[PDB]
């Protein structure tokens, strides 16, 4: 505020968002027989 | 720190008619005039508003104190507060200049406190101590009270009526067991 | 010591004499006193041609010197509304003389 | 520090007409006044009994605090708690000739510790062999209707036991008895020390 010479200026205006951090889940099912006979890395694909 | 009240309660707001319905009604004889009964309810309101630090009829107070405790505080002693009227800030002689900004009343039954905005609270001149007028209490009538606090007034004003001097005679929810939950529980006996 | 809780109207009858040596009773009210009333064992009593219903009713008032209006005399009576308590005697309960024993009957005609 | 009072309670300010209705004496007799010298004689003996246990004043008579040396540097707490409008601070010398001094003393009003609190960093100096008389009117209100009613009920509970038993005869106190009503008007001090 524009302080006058003899005003005895008073106190002025002093100046939280939460991020819950959710969870994203994937659980693909695969037969054990398949993970042994296929030529492709079904573990990695 | 004085805390005198502005105006006393009129007596037309006290239930002198509902007290004798507690006192002798249903069981008894359908005894004393209204000036004898009303001298016993306000002698039982002032015994419970002193033990529980309450007000119960919501009259107006004036708290005039000379130094604030913190700069974001000064809890008010009379507990149920609403609508702090003015924050007068007198000087020595006192042309009596009020302030109208800087603080927020926080209505709270635990710590009714005055909590200025930011970090600075209105300071006090040399000799010119600050006064707060506030209107603390439950409601303007008697029907706005908590009923267990209003019952313990009737259980106590019927004690001051039915036995005159300090003579002889504890029930489960007595006088003490009803006002034990309206009392102020503080464990600071320290510096701050 | 007594718990003086009940309000009783003391009544002295002014005694206007008639011609034949007797008096006439009208029972104007004297002042009101506070007193506790303690019932004894009550039962019917053969009246004249009435079946009365009496109770002992020891009544405890505060005391006074004998030349005062606050002393109930045995020619007086109490009255709580329309319940006539007679007075049989007054007898000075305490050793110090703070309280009196009135003795009533309160005989309704049943 | 003597603390004698200037004037006493006039006796017309005491509620004898209400203390008579408290005692349940008698209502409509032609006598009705045989204990006015007695019912007032135990009200003065139960007010002044509670003024000694609570250090209060209850009728707001005028006091005089005649002392010879200031206790601390500047504050000088007053014994009687509810104070208002200190009338005069005079500063006497060796013999009479009292001169009133405005003196920069100011009287913080508070029912916790009623003190003077010199504003010029020192109380006004006392002459050698001279007194200081603080004249003040301490108490709640001028009439009986201005008292806090819990303290005024403890006067009636106490003056009625001086009435109903004359010599010291032993009498279980009631929840809010005589002692439980004045125990929030007592002075709670924990300093036995030098300052």
């Amino acid at each position: 505020g524009w302080a006058s010479e003899t005003a005895a200026l008073s106190e002025t205006a002093t100046p939280r968002i939460t991020i819950p951090l959710h969870e994203l889940a994937a659980m693909p099912k695969a037969s054990q027989r398949l993970l042994d006979d296929s030529a492709f890395d079904i573990e990695t694909w | 720190m004085m805390l005198n009240e502005v105006t006393a309660v009129p007596g037309t707001a006290l239930p002198v008619a509902e007290f004798r319905d507690h006192l002798r009604l249903g069981t008894g004889f359908a005894g004393a005039e209204d000036a004898a009964l009303l001298s016993y309810l306000r002698a039982a309101i002032a015994a419970i508003e002193g033990r529980t630090a309450k007000a119960l009829i919501s009259r107006g107070f004036r708290l005039a104190l000379t130094a604030w405790r913190w700069g974001d505080m000064q809890t008010l002693p009379i507990a149920p507060v609403a609508t702090v009227t003015a924050l007068r800030l007198v000087d020595a002689a006192g042309v009596e200049t009020p302030v109208a900004a800087g603080w927020r009343l926080v209505p709270d039954m635990a710590r009714p406190r005055i909590e200025a905005l930011g970090a600075m609270l209105p300071m006090i001149p040399t000799g010119g101590r600050v006064e707060i007028d506030f209107t603390a209490g439950f409601g303007a009538s008697w029907s706005a009270l908590p009923v267990d606090l209003a019952q313990a007034v009737f259980l106590l004003a019927a004690q001051y009526y039915e036995l005159r001097h300090d003579g002889a005679a504890a029930m489960p929810f007595g006088v003490m067991a009803l006002i034990e939950r309206w009392r102020t529980v503080r464990v600071l006996g320290g510096r701050p | 010591r007594p718990r003086l809780n009940r309000l009783l109207v003391l009544e002295e009858a002014v005694r206007v004499a008639d011609g034949a040596g007797g008096h006439r009773l009208d029972w104007q009210a004297k002042g009101e006193v506070w007193a506790e009333v303690t019932a004894g064992s009550g039962s019917e009593r053969a009246g004249e041609f009435v079946t009365l219903a009496s109770v002992p009713f020891t009544i405890v008032v505060r005391a006074a010197p004998v030349g005062a209006a606050r002393r109930p005399r045995p020619e007086q009576r109490f009255r709580e509304g329309a319940r006539i308590f007679r007075i049989l005697a007054v007898a000075e309960r305490d050793r110090e003389g703070h309280y009196l024993s009135c003795f009533a009957r309160e005989e309704v005609v049943a």
